[PDB]
Formats: structure tokens, C-alpha cells, sequence
DNA sequence: CCCGTATATT
DNA sequence: ATATACGGGCTGCTGTTGACAA
């Protein structure tokens, strides 16, 4: 394994791993013939988050299989990725040296135990309802929410038109019902009355990493019960996240 | 019971909004008073009394009440009013209204406007309580007895810095008031003492102009409390205002009168530390 | 040649496990009778299980949930590098009873039923204990799965489970309850005998197998508890070990402190009270009251309350009754001051403990037992509520006749008073002191 | 009497006790050339700053040195008592006197017509150490900015317990070395650099320092805008900033350190 | 400690 | 004819130093 990035890509790197870490609390690293593939799962398995970064900077695997705690690496990016030059290594260590402005090098060399092989199952073409939107306009329909908020539901409004609301399960709490127009939008296949419920903290980083260059989400909801599909695409770069649905 | 109202002036609406932080950061729950003619924010209790006077007049276009004795009082968490209004600082209209949907609610709801020429509309379900008229006279303005010295404030800011920088020492201060404009604020401790005097503050004219000859320029009518409550209500404020008032008396009581705008406050503050 | 043998002869079926049937069989007809009479209404529940350690509480559970086909939930401790820790430990319990797994890469799919299992308690509701309860008060509400606790428990020092579960959010909570207890000799002996066995059976050298005098010997001083037996088997199967301290169970050293086992005076060169001392000649005694009362892991002003309790029952003549009392106040009496309260306590202790054994000459001959000592519990000092009484009777004497002397002097003046005044919660006090029954 | 001193401008005196407060407790020495406030902690770590008369307008002390014990955090409540945010164009003044031995500090405040007066009474003194650094042993020094090491020395708080500082000729010619939980870290810093002054190491040197003692020198590094670092023999450090004022003059602080 | 009782097993 | 488990009684009444969660 040999990756070295160079430019503005570690900025996007670095989001990517904080939206990671904003789900996960591990980190498994797989490099596959295709490219870089970053995974995390919730404590409880009720979330599965995937980044595969096609091949950009130099990869070259092989000369396979690891995870790592996830605070570690948070910190590391958080404070060493504001830097022009990154390189990631698997010696046997993980060296994670990174060149700076002039001369100076800082290397850093982590502790990785064995693990298994982390997938899912996901079937978007079985999926009938679809749901296409530029982030921007979820990311502001999303910010009235307090941000001590558990789940939200997202529903379709007889009219033609998307709704989210707050679910709560005498001292109550407020609630929201924020709703949007159909101009917004650009792919709307739904029904008369199909909503999901699900949760917010994995969807806020979900969108923090989707509001840096004007990005298009895209929803595959079903019927209750059955996981949702939140799909992002780039020129260099995909992403998948899978929720869960109370039913 | 109705309440209906409705806002649509960016400055009156800017201002709401002030008002709403200010009282979030002063206190916690809170009792609202309409009237036919007026808003009132009241808290009674640490004895702090807090009264806020507000004209209706000048802030709403549309107002409609609803209660013989026309009067609704109020009692809601003041942090769910300010989140509510926080996201309307560049709307375009904002409907305030009486509800009884699943609970007694006071809904807010605020037309936001954007590129889109669809609406969006964003609705708020502030919980409320209404307190039963038997409590309608313990909510009453405080009086204000014949003040021992009435004298006129310095700048807000410097106060607030020097209370916020005697706070570390001790957790006592003395507030002493001269006839002559001069406030002193004194702690004294075992091993430090701090004394910071104000001078050139105009007495304003006092009512009673045959008191002042048998009474000492240089006498002092000074108190001492604890310093807890007053760096609340000085780092509340955020603009000075120019009805900047103080009257202190003797015994246990001091007094804070401020005017900006069309807004009052009254602050008062009970005294034995 | 990797894992202790502890880990490598775990019991895969049920038939291996080391728990007596009806226990297994017990939590099995919960376990089953909540999976097949699961109604679709059915809310949250709570079990607890408790048990001396070792004894193979998470073994079963695990091997009978893994039997049935039932997905199980772990909680594991979060690793620091702001957040409540309650605030997590919420979140997973609601993300947890909600939601489910999505598909994996290869598990036991066909699932949708499972419990939740928590073993690690977090810190921080050891010191609390509050909030626990609104914790557990909200999972009632919203409850789905059956939520099992597990605790590990010894016979003194049990502060954490009763200030865990102190009787009430149980009774209010519909909570149940499934004990333990330590495995038999026998049970023991055949699966030590059977290990030994394998690994004889494993050849590869002459190698000395551990006697069988020794055996037993192993499994008498370790309590019913398997993990150490089986440590101390690979350790001493080398070429007792294993001394386990015992906690002695208070309630058996009152009784053991309290019934006096006596020998018939062994022939031996004891010292003999030479010519008047003829009526406190006394049997041999085969219990060490020291041991007995440190090993009870009690305070010693508490063990001197609980005697002062249980001893009158014993006791036959007045005498004797009369010098065991006039010993526990001198032992009162060397322990009421504050500054060397702890500096001078054992000799209080074991003034009280020999004093009440050696006074009761009735019962100390030997052989002269025979016939009584009936089923008979003990039971708790009533100086507590006494106390506390008094105490809460001298504040509302106080502040509310404050112009101890008043409830002396004052509070007399008050049971003569008898007349009546301008109050309503006052009256009630005034009847209170001053209707004792009296014919 | 003994000392009189008087100054417009509170913020030269008030942020160089800033750069040097980490303990409770310090020492003053009163001579015709200026103050100097010197600090110790653990017997080994010793920071001392200097403020020469060239910065102060009004100056009287008589016949011989003046020494007397203050505390550090009230002094410098007291200070900064007028807001540590002040406008371009608002300056505050300040008075103190000190009436010989027995006697308190007087300090008295004025800024646009507001005074305040305050005493600090003074229990005095203790003993300090004989830190002597002479250039003559010295074997190893360099000299070099801050900027480069803002974020690195802001990169150095972990769980650790050693840090290791090896300079040498060639090859790690200043690295930085942090043993912690998760593993290793290094901060290599080569020659020929926007930071590098002057190189004259001569010899190769590996020492390890406790963090406890030398974590303090965040708040040196801050204010500063160079730093001078010298190794003896023996292998103790001394770190000599250089800090500034508005007026535009020039003030010292010296820190030493002692290794494992 | 203490007494009496219901079930597995040879 | 012999080994093993139920039944009933416990959380409880001034000073100086130290650890934990925020
Ligand atoms: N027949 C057996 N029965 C039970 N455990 C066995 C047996 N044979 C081997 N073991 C081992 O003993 C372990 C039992 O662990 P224990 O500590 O007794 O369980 P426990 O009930 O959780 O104890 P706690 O939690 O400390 S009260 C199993 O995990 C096995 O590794």
C-alpha cells in the first residue's frame, strides 16, 4: 500500500473522515483493486457509512486489511490537514507522514489490530420511490431543527410536495413542520402518502460533507421497515450511506 | 381566549428579536402580559424582580386580543421563544397566534422567502401555561418607595468590566451613592482592598427641594451586596441607553431604571449579601 | 496450546454446561415462553440475575439464546481519545430497542426477535444511582425487548447491588428475579475427572497426572467457582493452591458467635484455675471470635448492636444475663469520644463477642446440647428508628416551641398542656406525644 | 518610600508578568537599572524576565536593592482591571508606591476621569537557585522563530510523560520526539529553512525532558517573535525569548531547564 | 449457624 | 439409601485529605 496526495484533495479527505467520525467510533481501511475504500459502522449496526475515493493520487496496493480507532485519526486531521502533500504506507505500522511548508516532515505511526471483511447489502434498483435534490436545499431545510434532536420523518404531502416534521414518542417539547416546493427539486418518483422516519446525527454529517461544492443528493426511500439509501456521487470520488427505518 | 398578531417591518422585527435574547440571557422562565395597549415581561422570585414595559403600538401593524378584564398572562420558557425568533432575522412576514391543537400553544409561524418562488413556511409550538387570576396581583409591577439618593449611571461598559474583573477576588461588593455624582465600589478582603471611584455624574433635580438642607453633600447612604446578580444585569446589555437611572436606599433595597427606544426596564435587586 | 483451559473447554451444547438441570431448564421456559407468547402489544421488561461469582450465569444465557436462534445485544464501554457519558449509554439503549441490523456479510439472517444485555455498568451510575431509575422508568414506557441485567455478587460487601436495586424500582417496576447458586461437589468432581482425563489421554510424555487426595482438595477450598478451580488444576498439574478468602456470610457468624461449638476437654496441659475460681471452669472452644468478626467485613459498633439484639434468646439464667449486659457497656464505653474513636475499636469489639460466649455457662458443657435449637431467624436492631425518630421529633419540637432542654423541660410542660390553639398541622403533633396506651 | 513608579501604559508591564505567570507566587529586586521578577517551581525549572528603566519615565528608589514576595494572580488582576480590549486611542495610568520593608504596595489607576486605588500587602522573602549560564560551557545553540512553531509546540500536548530534543550536525539536525498511547510522533526541522538564522551545533546531543516541567512555554512562544535555544555540556536548557511592545522597545525572558 | 421436606439416582 | 435445593432474618446512625465528572 503507497497513496500520496497532493493538492486540495486532502481538505476534501479531511471532511470525509470527520463525517466518518461524526458516525462511527472505528475506522476500517480496505484497499481494493479499485482504489481506497474507508467504512464505518454504528456501535449498535443500525448504520453503515462507505467511502470509495477512485484512483486520484497515486494508489498502488499491494507489495491488506485493517481498522483503527477513530478519535486518533480525527485529531490527526483535525489538526494537521489545513500541509500540501499527504502520504499513507502500511510498513511491518501505519505511517502517516506528512509534508509541510519549507521543510518540515511530521510522521506519525499508529497501532492496528486484525479484523474482518465489513459489507452490507443494498438493492437500489429494487427500490421504487427516488428522490433527487441539489444539498444546498436539504442542508437549509434542515437548519431550523434544534440540534438536540433524535429523529425525523420525511414524508410526501398530498399536492405534490415534501414535508419534514419531528417526531416525539405533560411537559412535551416543541415540534416542527417545515415544508418545501416542488420548483426545488429536479426528480420526484413518490406516492399519496409514503414516509419514513429515521435519524439525524448520521444525515447532519452526511450533508456537512454534501454543502462544500454544491453537491446532488439522491434518496431511494421504501416502504417502512426496509433500509433507506442516501448516494452521493463525484467526479473522483462515491459515497453510499445506509440508515434504518422504525416500522 | 384569542391573540392574534402579525410583524412584518424588518427594524420592529430586528428589535423583537433583541429584546427576546435579552430576556433568554436574563432569565430563564418567564411570565408574558398582554394588554389591549402593551407588552409586559415579568419575573418574581435570590429576589430579583424583573419588569420590562413594551409598546404594542410601535411594533405591530396587526394586533387582535381576546380575554371584561382584557388581560392574558403567560408562562413559557423564554429559550424556545429566542430559537423561534432567531431564524427569522431576514424573513419577510410573521404571524403570532393562539392555539389549542394538541396542548394550550402559542404558534409562531414565519414565511420565509428565497431565489425559489415557492414560500417556504417554518412553524413553532411554544408550549404555554396560563396562570389562573388568582395570581394576577402577586405579578404586579413593583413599587418604587421615595429613594434614599437617585443618581445617574456611568457607561455601561466599564462598569461591567470592573464588576467582571472584581468578581475573582471576592464574592462581595458595596456600592456607595454621594450627592454629588460620585459612585464608589468597594471590596475588602483579608489580604486585598479595592476601592474605584466615578465622579462628574449630574444629580439629576430631585422632587423634594426642602430635604437637602440639613442633609450632609458628603454623607453616603452606601450598601453592600453580593456580587452574583449584578454581573448578570450588566452583561445583558449590549447598547447603552440615555435613561441610565439608580436609586438606592438604605435598608435593603436597590433600584436600576433604564429607557432606550420605546422600551423600559426595571431592575431590582435586594440587598444583605 | 493457545488459550488457557478456561477457554478451551468451554461448553458448546447444552449437556456440557456445569449448571444444575432445573436452573437451565427455568431460564430456558422464560426465555422461550416470552419468544413463542410474544404478542405484538407486548411492552418493555426487565430480568434480573445475580449469583456468587463463577458459577455461569453469561455462559448459559448465551448458549440458550444461541440454541433458540435469538440475536443478542452487547454494550460495550466507549474508549476516550462534550458528551455526557448518560447521554451515550441513552442513545445506544434507544438505537438499540428501535432499530435493527441491516444484512451483514454472513450472520444468523433469519432473525427478528433479540434481547439486550448489559454487563459493564459505566461509573458513574455506580456513584449516582439516580439515574438509574428515570433510565429505567422511561424504558418501561417505551420498552419493546426484554432488557436482562447481570450482577456478580459475594456474601460480604454487597453495597453495589442493593444500592443498585434498593427494593423499591423493583416492587414498582415489575421487575423478576432468577438466583444462583455454587455448583455441587459432585458436578465438579465428574468435570475435573473428566478434564484430567482428556489430557491424559493426550500422551506425548511421561508426565505426572496430580493425585487424587489432592482433588478434592482442590475443589474444597475454592467455594463453588469453576474459573479458579480450573486455574489452580493447570497450575498444579505442572510438576492448596488456590486459597480463596471467604466472606463468611454475617448472618451465619452471629449464629456461629451465638451457638458456642464446644469440645468434651481434650486431655491436654491447659492452664486450671487453681482453688476459688471452681465456677468458671469451662469446655474447650474451637472458634476464633477475632477471625470471625473482621471476616464479617462489618463495623465493629454495628456487630456489638446486632448481638446486643440476638443474645437475650439464647440465654437460660439471669446471671449470666446480668454480666454479659455489664460487659457490653464497658465495651459501650470505651468508644464515646470522636478524636480516638478508631484508634482503640477491636478491644470493644472483643470485650462484647467474649463476654456474651464465655457467660453463657448453661449452654458451655460440652455434652449438654441435646435437645433444642429450633428453627429460629434472627433479625435487625430497632435503636435505628428510634434514633431517627428523636431526632425528627427534636427539630419539629424546636422550630416549633425556639424561644434539648425544651423536649426536658419544655416538652413536659407540653404534655400537660393538652389545650387547644390557633393552627391546623399542630394539633396532630400535640396528640401525638401524649396518647402512649395505657389502660 | 523607597520606590516610586509611574507609567501610561499598563499594557507593557501587564502582558511581560503575562508571558512568565505559571505559578502562585513571585520575587521581586528593585535596583537603579530596573525590576526583575524571577519564579521557580519543582527546584529545577526557573523563569525570569527583565524591565529596564529605559521603558519607564517616572523612577525613584533610594540608597540600596529592594526585595519583597508578591502574588502573581492578583498583581495581575489588578493591572488589567480596565478591560483587556481596548480601543485604539485609550490608554490607562498607573502609580505605585512601596513605603520600605513592613508596609504594603499602594497601586493607584486612572483612565478618562475613572481612579481606583488598591493595596497589596507583601509577606517577603524565599531563596532561589544559582542558574548560571554563562556562554563560556555552552556547546550547542541556535536561534530561530516562532510562527514555525506556534501550531508545532500547540501540537504538543498529549498523555505523554518524555519529550525527546535531539539536535546534530547532520542528519535529525532538531527533531522533536513524543512518546504516547497511540505512538510515535517526530517534528523534524532541517537547515537552510525561512526560520533558520543560524546553525553552529557542534557535537550531537539526546535528551529527554519531563512535560510537566517545560509545558509552560506555551505562553512564552505566544508572545514572542524569536527564541534562542542553548544546550551545555551537562545537557540543561535555556530558552531566551524576545518580546515587544506598542512603543516599539524590547524585553527579555530567560527560562531554565534542568534534564532527566 | 438451625430443622424438616421434595426430587434425581442407584 | 444418599446427594442437593427451599424455607427466614440486613443497607444502617465536630476536622483534614482525596478522587471524578464537567
Ligand atoms: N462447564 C462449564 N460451565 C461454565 N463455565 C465453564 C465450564 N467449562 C469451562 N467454563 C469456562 O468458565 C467460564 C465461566 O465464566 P464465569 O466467570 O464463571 O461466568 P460469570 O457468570 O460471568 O461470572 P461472573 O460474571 O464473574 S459473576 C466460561 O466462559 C468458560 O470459559
Amino acid at each position: 500500500m503507497k497513496c500520496l496526495v497532493t493538492g486540495g484533495n486532502v481538505k476534501v479527505l479531511g471532511k470525509a473522515v470527520h463525517s466518518l467520525s461524526r458516525i462511527g467510533d472505528e475506522l476500517y481501511l480496505e484497499p481494493l483493486e479499485d482504489g481506497l475504500s474507508l467504512r464505518t459502522v454504528n456501535s449498535s449496526r443500525s448504520a453503515y457509512a462507505c467511502f470509495l475515493f477512485a484512483p486520484l493520487f497515486f494508489q498502488q496496493y499491494q507489495a491488506l486489511r485493517c481498522k483503527i480507532l477513530m478519535k486518533s485519526f480525527l485529531s490527526v486531521f483535525r489538526s494537521l490537514a489545513m500541509v500540501e502533500k499527504c502520504c499513507i504506507s502500511l510498513n511491518g505500522r501505519l505511517v502517516v507522514q506528512l509534508h509541510c511548508k519549507f521543510g518540515v516532515r511530521k510522521t506519525h505511526n499508529l497501532s492496528f489490530q486484525d479484523c474482518e471483511s465489513l459489507q452490507a447489502v443494498f438493492d437500489p434498483a429494487s427500490c421504487p420511490h427516488m428522490l433527487r435534490a441539489p444539498a444546498r436545499v436539504l442542508g437549509e431545510a434542515v437548519l431550523p431543527f434544534s440540534p438536540a434532536l433524535a429523529e425525523v420523518t420525511l414524508g410526501i404531502g398530498r399536492g405534490r410536495r415534501v414535508i419534514l416534521r419531528s417526531y416525539h414518542e405533560t411537559a412535551k417539547a416543541m415540534v416542527t413542520e417545515m415544508c418545501l416546493g416542488e420548483e426545488d427539486f429536479q426528480q420526484l418518483q413518490a406516492q399519496e402518502g409514503v414516509a419514513i422516519t429515521f435519524c439525524l446525527k448520521e444525515f447532519r454529517g452526511l450533508l456537512s460533507f454534501a454543502e462544500s461544492a454544491n453537491l446532488n443528493l439522491s434518496i431511494h426511500f421504501d416502504a417502512p421497515g426496509r433500509p433507506a439509501i442516501f448516494t452521493i456521487k463525484d467526479s473522483l470520488l462515491d459515497g453510499h450511506f445506509v440508515l434504518a427505518t422504525l416500522s | 381566549m384569542k391573540f392574534r398578531a402579525k410583524i412584518v417591518d424588518g427594524a420592529c422585527l430586528n428589535h423583537f428579536t433583541r429584546i427576546s435574547n435579552m430576556i433568554a440571557k436574563l432569565a430563564k422562565t418567564c411570565t408574558l402580559r398582554i394588554s389591549p395597549d402593551k407588552l409586559n415581561f415579568i419575573l418574581c422570585d435570590g429576589g430579583v424582580s424583573m419588569w420590562c414595559e413594551l409598546e404594542q403600538e410601535n411594533f405591530f401593524n396587526e394586533f387582535q386580543m381576546e380575554g371584561e378584564n382584557n388581560e392574558i398572562y403567560l408562562e413559557l420558557t423564554s429559550e424556545n421563544l429566542s430559537r423561534a425568533l432567531k431564524t427569522a432575522q431576514n424573513a419577510r412576514a410573521l404571524k403570532i397566534k393562539l392555539t389549542n391543537k394538541h396542548f394550550p400553544c402559542l404558534t409562531v409561524s414565519v414565511e420565509l422567502l428565497s431565489m425559489s418562488s415557492s414560500s417556504r413556511i417554518v412553524t413553532h409550538d411554544i408550549p404555554i401555561k396560563v396562570i389562573p387570576r388568582k395570581l394576577w396581583k402577586d405579578l404586579q409591577e413593583p413599587v418604587v418607595p421615595d429613594p434614599d439618593v437617585s443618581i445617574y449611571l456611568p457607561v455601561l461598559k466599564t462598569m461591567k468590566s470592573v464588576v467582571e474583573k472584581m468578581k475573582n477576588i471576592s464574592n462581595h461588593l458595596v456600592i456607595e451613592a454621594n450627592l454629588d455624582g460620585e459612585l464608589n465600589l468597594k471590596i475588602e478582603t483579608e489580604l486585598v482592598c479595592v476601592t474605584t471611584h466615578f465622579k462628574d455624574l449630574g444629580n439629576p433635580p430631585l422632587a423634594s427641594e426642602s430635604t437637602h438642607e440639613d442633609r450632609n453633600v458628603e454623607h453616603m447612604a452606601e450598601v453592600h451586596i453580593d456580587i452574583r446578580k449584578l454581573l448578570q444585569f450588566l452583561a445583558g446589555q449590549q447598547v447603552n441607553p440615555t435613561k441610565a437611572l439608580c436609586n438606592i436606599v438604605n435598608n435593603k433595597m436597590v433600584h436600576f431604571d433604564l429607557l432606550h427606544e420605546d422600551v423600559s426596564l426595571q431592575y431590582f435587586i435586594p440587598a444583605l449579601s | 496450546e493457545n488459550e488457557p483451559w478456561v477457554d478451551k473447554y468451554k461448553p458448546e451444547t447444552q449437556h456440557e454446561l456445569a449448571v444444575h438441570k432445573k436452573k437451565i431448564e427455568e431460564v430456558e421456559t422464560w426465555l422461550k415462553a416470552q419468544v413463542l407468547e410474544r404478542q405484538p402489544k407486548q411492552g418493555g421488561s426487565i430480568l434480573l440475575i445475580t449469583g456468587p461469582p463463577g458459577c455461569g450465569k453469561t455462559t448459559t444465557l448465551k448458549i440458550l439464546s444461541k440454541e433458540h436462534g435469538i440475536q443478542v445485544q452487547e454494550w460495550i464501554n466507549p474508549v476516550l481519545p462534550y458528551q455526557s457519558q448518560i447521554a451515550v449509554f441513552k442513545e445506544f439503549l434507544l438505537r438499540a430497542t428501535k432499530y435493527n441490523k441491516l444484512q451483514m456479510l454472513g450472520d444468523d439472517l433469519r432473525t427478528d426477535k433479540k434481547i439486550i444485555l448489559v454487563e459493564d455498568l459505566p461509573n458513574q451510575f455506580y456513584r449516582d444511582s439516580h439515574t438509574l431509575h428515570e433510565v429505567l422508568r422511561k424504558y418501561v414506557r417505551i420498552g419493546r425487548c426484554p432488557l436482562i441485567f447481570i450482577i456478580s455478587d459475594s456474601l460480604s460487601g454487597d453495597n453495589n447491588q442493593r444500592l443498585l436495586f434498593p427494593k423499591e424500582i423493583q416492587e414498582e417496576c415489575s421487575i423478576s428475579n432468577i438466583s444462583f447458586n455454587p455448583v455441587a461437589p459432585t458436578i465438579m468432581m465428574k468435570f475435573l475427572n473428566r478434564i484430567v482425563t482428556i489430557e491424559a489421554n493426550k500422551n506425548g510424555g511421561k508426565i505426572t497426572v496430580p493425585d487424587k487426595t489432592s482433588l478434592e482438595l482442590l475443589c474444597q477450598g475454592c467455594s463453588g467457582d469453576i474459573r479458579s478451580a480450573i486455574n489452580s488444576l493447570q497450575f498444579s498439574s505442572s510438576k492448596a493452591i488456590g486459597g480463596k478468602d471467604v466472606s463468611l456470610f454475617l448472618f451465619r457468624a452471629l449464629g456461629k458467635i451465638l451457638y458456642c461449638k464446644r469440645a468434651s476437654l481434650t486431655e491436654l496441659d491447659s492452664p486450671r484455675l487453681p482453688s476459688h475460681l471452681s465456677e468458671y471452669e469451662r469446655d474447650t472452644l474451637l472458634v476464633e471470635p477475632e477471625e470471625v468478626v473482621e471476616m464479617s467485613h462489618m463495623p465493629g459498633d454495628l456487630f456489638n448492636l446486632y448481638l446486643h439484639q440476638n443474645y437475650i434468646d439464647f440465654f437460660m439464667e439471669i446471671d449470666d444475663i446480668v454480666r454479659a449486659s455489664e460487659f457490653l457497656s464497658f465495651a459501650d464505653i470505651l468508644s464515646g469520644d470522636w478524636n480516638t474513636r478508631s484508634l482503640l475499636r477491636e478491644y470493644s469489639t472483643s470485650i462484647a463477642t467474649r463476654g456474651v460466649m464465655h457467660s453463657n455457662k448453661a449452654r458451655g458443657y460440652a455434652h449438654c446440647q441435646g435437645g433444642g435449637s429450633s428453627f429460629r431467624p434472627l433479625h435487625k436492631p430497632q435503636w435505628f428508628l428510634i434514633n431517627k425518630k428523636y431526632r425528627e421529633n427534636c427539630l419539629a419540637a424546636k422550630a416549633l416551641f425556639p424561644d434539648l432542654c425544651l423536649q426536658t423541660q419544655l416538652l413536659p410542660y407540653l404534655a400537660l398542656l393538652t389545650i387547644p390553639m390557633r393552627n391546623q398541622a399542630q394539633i396532630s403533633f400535640i396528640q401525638d406525644i401524649g396518647r402512649l396506651p395505657l389502660k | 518610600y523607597s520606590l516610586v513608579a509611574s507609567l501610561d501604559n499598563v499594557r507593557n508591564l501587564s502582558t511581560i508578568l503575562k508571558a512568565i505567570h505559571f505559578r502562585e507566587h513571585a520575587t521581586c529586586f528593585a535596583t537603579k537599572n530596573g525590576i526583575k521578577v524571577t519564579v521557580e517551581n519543582a527546584k529545577c525549572v526557573q523563569a525570569n524576565a527583565f524591565i529596564q528603566a529605559g521603558i519607564f519615565q517616572e523612577f525613584k528608589v533610594q540608597e540600596e536593592s529592594v526585595t519583597f514576595r508578591i502574588n502573581l494572580t492578583v498583581l495581575l488582576d489588578c493591572l488589567s482591571i480596565f478591560g483587556s480590549s481596548p480601543m485604539p486611542g485609550t490608554l490607562t495610568a498607573l502609580r505605585m508606591c512601596y513605603q520600605g520593608y513592613g508596609y504594603p504596595l499602594m497601586l493607584f489607576l486612572e483612565e478618562g476621569g475613572v481612579v481606583t486605588v488598591c493595596k497589596i500587602n507583601t509577606q517577603e522573602p524565599e531563596e532561589t537557585l544559582d542558574f548560571d549560564f554563562c556562554s563560556t560551557n555552552v556547546i550547542n545553540k541556535i536561534i530561530l522563530q516562532s510562527e514555525g512553531l506556534r501550531e508545532a509546540f500547540s501540537e504538543l500536548d498529549m498523555t505523554s510523560e518524555v519529550l525527546q530534543i535531539t539536535m546534530s550536525p547532520d542528519k535529525p539536525y532538531f527533531r522533536l520526539s513524543t512518546f504516547g498511547n497511540a505512538g510515535s510522533s517526530h517534528l523534524d526541522y532541517p537547515k537552510d529553512s525561512d526560520l533558520m538564522e543560524a546553525f553552529h551545533c557542534n557535537q550531537t546531543q539526546v535528551n529527554r525532558y519531563k512535560i510537566s516541567l517545560l509545558k509552560p512555554s506555551t505562553k512564552a512562544l505566544v508572545l514572542s517573535c524569536k527564541v534562542s535555544i542553548r544546550t551545555d555540556n551537562r545537557g540543561f536548557l535555556s530558552l531566551q525569548y524576545m518580546i515587544r511592545n506598542e512603543d516599539g522597545q524590547i524585553c527579555f525572558v530567560e527560562y531554565y531547564c534542568c534534564p532527566d
